[PDB]
């Protein structure tokens, strides 16, 4: 139970046989013997009994015994037996009545492994009796026929769209047809950024700062003089030298504090979005305000791309990333959710140590470049609209027929901007981003792309089929002996004719 | 539900009339576990029966009907704790039974 | 010194056992490098017994390995595997009742008098009771063994009474039930196995067979899916739906239990076929047994048959060699395979066949040595004559519905 | 240590009476149709105690009253002895029944009460209230009268299958029964009670063959006698009446076997010297 | 010698002292009849040898026996068995909190092992070592001491074993903290493959019935299934195909739980129908609704009906006892059993007939006492006219799709 058992065959060798060759020798080649034939032996039939690893071809057999699966289908005895063709292979057995030591082309050869009907991979022979106890303990349930057969065939691991895991079982129930959940990302010098069908605004006043005014420069200390936005002249993300320098002289605590319309709302997610560029210093803080002490921090390294510094002064953060762009550029997204209305404005300072706060010391003058502030209500940063003084609200675009998935924009799309789309459509899931549309410049109305799989309903009462193949290359051997009805290896109900077949 | 004592030692043998039969079950400590060997009126019913909390000991329909009762550990068996902390209860066919729908729908 | 594994062919690992010259090798090299390890000798003695007991060792631990899997297996191990899929043991009940006793006037009749059948009936009144003035009480009644016991319906004597008691009456309004017998199951279990090899599963052919199977009475269960529904036959039976599932049970269940099993594994929305005219006995005609859904709306109909009865005969031959005395042993070896209780070879059952060569099989199993001649079978219906000796031929078909039944009469052994 | 108790059953509750009053029990069990008997020397009592045990004992109320119709009649004592060292303790059950006696064998300064009692003592009961059997069996009609007095029953024979015409209708009251059942096939199947169980065997025969108990230490010499061998022990608390035991001697070599037991004479005496159990066995078949 | 301490109700072991007795016999009978099996003698060493072996077998045949019964295996062998239904004993890892801040001066080291404390329990131990730059704030790795989901909230965490120069560990809203597990044990593993059982023991019709019961909201419902291959109505409900199953869910349910639980009790081949015209309100429109399987992003629609909402009005005409009771007692009553928080009594359930008689029935058992003359029901549409007097009946019967509300100006208590 708990004080031990020891039995440690070798206990019986006394202080007396210390330096003594025989008992001693004889009590360890017996301990030697009764732990080979038998923690050994326990140890390798534990192994057996396990089916996750009843590699013993041994095992494969006593669990087939154990479901009931006829033994004729089963491929067991060691491979390398057939002739066939190829160097690879066994070669004509003859008749070397000398006994010559290459045994002549080869010491046999047969056919075992007829095909069509035969598996031989004894991982195959796993799953087949895996999915024999399934059936055997299966009421039919779609669900749990489907999670057990990914927990089989795939170790429980989630699959993508193109490679096509095992699918459905009898439930004559397409789900889709029509669209929902669509979601559209375009891709331009933003990167791959959403858009919205219901009206989104930005609340900050100003976005591309050239003037000092624009944004006024606050510092509680007061000590040097106010951070001052200068308008410098660098390769814009959006394709212009419109850029804002934001420069913090040596013993200087201020910050910028745009101006935004207040109160922004109560309990509210806010996002904070804004190109980057590395400049004098490596990385750049910010601040989301909220009622007194219960603002968020956040620093961004602009090189490193990694969130090294996350404050809560209150339980106002939910989130902080970064996205890249090229011209080594970075939007930093700040995703934050408090329960108050006093989210007056968004502090922003360039960092002089990668921990630096909005009112850290500064030891000398470190300017940074930015262009493109952003903030809006929501969880995701959205793309860059153009803001001189005003809220700017905006709606991306309406989807006018949901049948054939043809779509109008606001605005027609710049040459070279492409549209990727995710969501169900046509009886097909696309999880993941696919091209639709390329901008002419012109045009604003364009058709979906095709996502996915099937067009699944699979008309018909009370019977259905498996899709099963592309994703793991399965044998034709197992997918024509699971096809056969007679083993009764597939989950069935009584009165439901399933054919597996299928890639 | 009849309670049944124990004495904290590794091996014993307890003897003892209980629902209209003669029990007989010698609880000895093999290894890290306990095992019973389980004798109704004489005639041996089971060999080596790993003890578990819970679980029954005649697991088997045939050694418990009609309504010959079951014992079950309430925790998993442990001479060590024998008579304080780890007690072994006696079900008649009734309380069995009832006992076996409450443990089959959990 | 070494365990070989049958691989797929006799699933049982098997000792060699040869461990004398290892042993030997042992003390020779540990021991010293010339002792004379010839018997009669301390050391050869030592020797010999460390090879037995590592022989015993090899062996009980192949025994304690090969348990694990079915066919090789017995009781309290074969349990297990059954335990493992679910197939429960099956408990030891018996029960009566609601028996008649015609008799004199105001007679104690105490308690546990005994009454007979002709079968060795062997029943026992439950409780003390004293008969009405009448003539005629109720009663009830316990067999004395845990063996399926079916009285015949006719009042045929009784065991214990006071002269004044007549008879214990077998009437309609009697009732009774099944007793199991351990694992009766002794070898019998490990064909039952096979077939109820998915109890835990539901909505399937397997499950309802497995299920039905489970419920009392039932010998033998035979299930069609009929799921490639175009009307037309598969497997035997016609099909009167497209989509239905055929049932057929052999025994004398209880309706009310075997059509709730039925129910519980109703395997969705597929109905219950049983039509045809002659294929089966339909249960109760037109409109099945009612039966309560669990969840509480409705009242379904479950639809079942009852096969064919036949009338088996077996006409064998012997020679009797080997100076080996066997009179009569071959109708008792027939009756035991027909009824199911050989290992691996399940009998009669009600998709079986009756097959001359299976019977003299049986016969050579059970008693080798008498070198079996003829073994024509033949059979009639429940009723009928004796089918004569020129309809006794090496087969019958024994369509998948119906079911064949040896007597201990009707097998004949005829001596050359 | 030894550690002997005798537990009263009275309606305040049980009272049990423990070791360290001097007492001294003397219990002789056989199997026969007697009851057998326990007589218990218990001094130390005070005056509380005397006036709470020996006031509720009495012979009346039952003949020139009325005061009966079900237990509470007389007051039905166990006892339970045995060893207690390192903390366990071994203390099994040696008698169970009514007292029928009281007097006093010491006086003054030590006052001390010698009660006699038997095993089932409640043969005023009844008047048997399940008529027995017309025509039956010997196992039925011993079933019928372990149910009559309420104790389950052990009925391992070989006579159990004969009929008998007519089996006790001159029964007065339950006592009787046992009466009947010894009378009835009396060279060897004896039944009798012990405690609460009635058992009804042959006499070469052991209730529970696998409840043999080894025994290889003695009191004095283990010697042979009429029927079987004759010896005595320390208290066991594994050893009842007919019982199957495994002597292994040394000083008697010859009386080497297996035998059944037939009398048994516990002496039980916290205070004193004598606390054996003296065994009577018989060949076992 | 060693007897058989296999045979068939299980592994008989013996104890070591007979094992030993049984060794130094044997080894006496073989050596010599008056050898000394001393412990420090060399035949002795053997003897010793010879009984902790051929006694470590026993005790490991004893162990693993019945290894392969499910609901008393252990450990790996329960892992197994427990494996062929998914269900898999996790691991058992820790809290990985990364980027903690640590505050300092100048360029303290922190070494491995710091073991940092959250402010309820919780150590951790600093798994890299880090030295804090000019700064003065650095990142470090932390572990769990313990396993488990062990909390690690933004806070003061406070440091046990501290060099000179750690000031302090800030648990930033940045930190990554991983959860961790504790693994299972072989009771819990032993529920849940019960619970699985439990799960695939069902029919679709309690299995639908179990898995929307479940569903929070729900106040009854209802389970129909067609069974019979021809569009018509079994005992009420008009059905619109030859092989499905109609639901019913009453109250007010979250509309995509009672669709994952639908779902996942889901039978298969048959499919779900809305039923004909007012067969019970077609919510979710004339197409079924979406569900995501969780197991595959493979996707199925699933179809439900609501009941048949019915406004229920009652009229009483008791008269008041000696006790004083108001008219809104009696109104919370009716209310009250209607709604179904009465005990015994089910309310008005999906299918549950209005009587007259039993809302009379909970009147006199909540207000015993009180006198009834004249009690009628009457059932009309949600939102529409209440019916005229004369109009109401003794009793009223109701279609399996529907449910009747009664609320508190529903009752007209009048008092003669």
């Amino acid at each position: 139970t708990l004080p031990a058992y020891n039995s440690d065959i070798q206990q019986a060798l006394k202080w007396l046989h210390n330096q003594a060759p025989g008992i001693t020798g004889l009590i360890q080649r017996k301990a030697q013997w009764y732990d080979r034939f038998s923690r050994q032996f326990w140890a390798n039939w534990e192994r057996d009994v396990f089916h996750l690893k009843t590699a013993n071809p041994f095992g494969l057999m006593v669990w087939c015994i154990i479901l009931g699966t006829p033994s004729k289908g089963f491929g067991l005895y060691p491979k390398n037996s057939s002739w066939a063709f190829g160097r690879l292979r066994q070669n004509f057995i003859y008749s070397g009545t000398q006994v010559p030591p290459p045994a002549d082309a080869s010491p046999g050869g047969n056919f075992y492994g007829g095909g069509n009907a035969e598996i031989l991979n004894l991982d195959e022979i796993r799953k087949v009796l895996q999915l024999r106890y399934v059936a055997l303990i299966s009421n039919g349930s779609i669900a749990y026929i489907n999670r057990m057969l990914r927990y089989i065939f795939n170790d429980d691991e989630p699959w993508d769209e193109a490679t096509g895991l095992y699918f459905y079982l009898m439930d004559s129930t397409g789900e889709n047809g029509p669209v929902e959940n669509l979601a559209i990302y375009r891709k331009d010098w933003e990167g791959m950024v959403l858009l919205s069908s219901s009206p989104r605004t930005n609340h900050v006043l100003t976005s591309t700062p050239a003037s000092d005014a624009d944004w006024p420069g606050v510092d509680p200390a007061a000590s040097g003089i106010p951070v001052t936005v200068e308008t410098a002249s660098a390769t814009a993300p959006d394709g212009s030298a419109t850029v804002c320098k934001l420069t913090k002289p040596a013993g200087s605590t201020a910050y910028v504090s745009a101006p935004i319309d207040g109160p922004l709302g109560s309990g509210s997610t806010v996002t904070f979005s804004f190109f980057a560029k590395a400049g004098s210093t490596r990385f750049i803080a910010i601040q989301s305000a909220a009622d007194f002490p219960s603002r968020a921090d956040a620093v961004f390294d602009l090189d490193s791309g990694n969130v090294i510094s996350d404050q809560m002064l209150d339980s106002s953060v939910v989130s902080a990333r970064m996205i890249r762009l090229e011209n080594g550029w970075w939007r930093c997204v700040l995703t934050t959710k408090t329960v108050s209305s006093s989210f007056r404005a968004a502090y922003v300072a360039p960092a002089e140590t990668n921990f630096s706060w909005i009112d850290s010391n500064s030891s000398a003058a470190i300017d940074v470049l930015i262009w493109g502030a952003q903030i809006e209500l929501g969880d995701t940063p959205t793309g860059y609209l153009e803001t001189t003084g005003a809220p700017v609200t905006m709606t991306d675009y309406v989807l006018q027929n949901a049948q054939t998935g043809t779509v109008k924009f606001t605005q027609p799309l710049p040459t070279g901007v492409e549209a990727y789309w995710t969501g169900d459509w046509k009886g097909g899931t696309a999880a993941e981003p696919a091209r639709f549309a390329v901008g002419n410049g012109t045009q604003d109305t364009f058709t979906l792309s095709d996502p996915a799989y099937i067009g699944l309903p699979t008309s018909g009462a009370f019977k259905l089929e498996y899709r099963v193949g592309p994703a793991l290359n399965l044998s034709p051997q197992l997918i024509n002996l699971m096809n056969d009805r007679a083993v009764g290896i597939m989950p069935t109900c009584a009165g439901c004719d399933v054919k597996v077949i299928q890639e | 539900m009849k309670k049944i004592p124990l004495t904290a030692v590794p091996n014993q043998a307890i003897s003892f009339n209980a629902g209209s039969s003669y029990w007989k079950i010698r609880l000895y400590q093999n290894m890290d576990m306990m095992n019973a060997d389980i004798s109704r009126d004489g005639v041996i019913v089971c060999h080596g029966v790993r003890c578990f909390g819970g679980i029954p000991l005649l697991q088997y329909s045939r050694q418990y009907r009609p309504d010959y009762g079951n014992f079950v550990f309430d925790r998993d068996a442990d001479w060590t704790l024998f008579g304080d902390g780890i007690n072994l209860f006696y079900l008649d066919g009734a309380e069995f039974a009832e006992y076996q729908a409450l443990a089959t729908r959990k | 010194a070494n365990y070989n594994y049958i691989v797929d062919t006799g699933v049982i690992v098997a000792d060699t056992a040869d461990v004398l010259s290892d042993v030997e090798a042992e003390f020779r090299a540990a021991l010293g490098a010339n002792i004379n390890l010839a018997a009669s000798t301390p050391q050869g003695s030592l020797v010999a017994a460390e090879a037995i007991a590592r022989s015993s060792v090899m062996r009980n631990e192949a025994r304690i390995a090969n348990t694990i899997n079915p066919n090789v297996s017995f009781g309290t191990f074969l349990d297990a595997i059954c335990a493992l899929m679910g197939i429960e043991r099956g408990s030891d009940l018996s029960t009566f009742g609601y028996g008649v006793q015609v008799t004199g006037r105001s007679q104690t009749r105490i308690s546990t008098g005994s009454r007979v059948q002709t079968p060795a009936g062997a029943i026992f009144t439950v409780l003390s009771d004293v008969t009405i003035p009448a003539g005629g009480v109720a009663t009830i009644d316990i067999k004395s063994q845990e063996y399926g016991n079916i009285p015949l319906p006719v009042g045929n004597l009784i065991i214990i009474d006071g002269t004044i008691g007549w008879s214990g009456a077998k009437v309609i309004a009697s009732t009774r039930v099944d007793p199991g017998s351990r694992q009766m199951s002794d070898a019998e279990l490990k064909n039952a196995r096979v077939n109820r090899l998915a109890i835990q599963g539901r909505n399937s052919t397997m499950a309802i067979k497995a299920y039905v199977s489970a419920v009392p009475n039932v010998t033998s269960v035979n299930v069609i899916e009929n799921n490639t529904g175009a009307v037309q036959v598969v497997n035997g039976v016609s099909f009167t739906l497209p989509y239905a599932v055929w049932v057929c049970v052999a025994g004398n269940p209880d309706k009310q239990a075997v059509a709730d099993a039925l129910w519980a594994a109703h395997n969705g929305g597929t109905p219950w076929d049983y039509g045809a005219t002659n294929n089966g006995v339909p249960v109760d005609g037109p409109n099945g047994v009612p039966v309560r859904d669990p969840a509480s709306g409705r009242k379904y109909v479950v639809k079942w048959t009852t096969p064919i009865m036949y009338d088996g005969y077996v006409n064998v031959t012997v020679q009797q060699g080997s100076s080996s005395v066997a009179p009569e042993a071959i109708q008792n070896a027939v009756v035991n395979y027909a009824q199911g209780k050989v290992e691996g070879e399940e009998g009669l059952v009600v998709g079986a066949s009756l097959s001359a060569f299976e019977v003299a099989g049986a016969i050579a199993r059970e008693i080798p040595g008498i070198y079996i001649k003829l073994c024509q079978v033949a059979c009639v219906a429940a009723g009928s004559p004796a089918p004569a000796p020129g309809d006794f031929t090496s087969e019958y078909v024994m369509s998948a519905f119906g079911q064949a039944t040896i007597s201990v009469g009707n097998v004949r052994v005829t001596f050359v | 240590k030894r550690i002997l108790r005798v537990t009263f059953n009275m309606p305040y509750g049980p009272e049990v009476i423990r070791e360290d009053l001097d007492v001294r029990v003397r219990i002789m069990k056989a199997a026969l149709r007697i009851q057998n008997r326990a007589t218990m020397e218990i001094f130390g009592l005070t005056t509380q105690l005397r006036e709470s045990l020996l006031s509720q004992f009495t012979a009346w109320k039952h003949r020139q009253r009325q005061v009966g119709r079900e237990d509470e009649l007389m007051i039905k004592v166990s006892v339970e002895a045995g060893y207690s060292d390192q903390g366990r303790e071994q203390v099994s059950r040696v008698f169970v029944g009514e007292v029928a006696i009281v007097d006093i064998i010491s006086p003054p300064p030590d006052i001390g009460i010698r009660i006699q009692c038997y095993t089932r003592q409640i043969d005023r009961t009844k008047t048997i209230r399940n008529m027995p059997p017309a025509n039956t069996t010997f196992v039925k009609f011993v079933e019928w009268g372990a149910n009559e007095m309420g104790l389950n029953f052990i009925c391992d024979t070989s006579y159990n299958d004969q009929v008998l015409k007519n089996p006790g209708r001159s029964i007065t009251v339950a006592s009787a029964i046992l009466a009947s059942i010894q009378d009835m096939y009396m060279p060897d199947v004896a039944a009798f009670v012990d405690d609460d169980i009635l058992i009804v065997k042959d006499r070469d025969k052991v209730i529970r063959p696998d409840e043999v108990t080894n025994v290889n230490s003695f009191v004095g010499i283990p010697s042979w006698s009429e029927w079987g061998v004759e010896f005595q022990c320390l208290f066991e608390p594994s050893i009842r009446v007919a019982g199957g035991v495994a002597v292994e001697s040394l000083m008697n070599p010859s009386v080497n076997g297996n035998y059944v037991i037939t009398a048994l004479e516990y002496d039980l005496a916290s205070r004193d010297r004598p606390f054996y159990i003296k065994v009577m066995g018989s060949p076992a078949a």
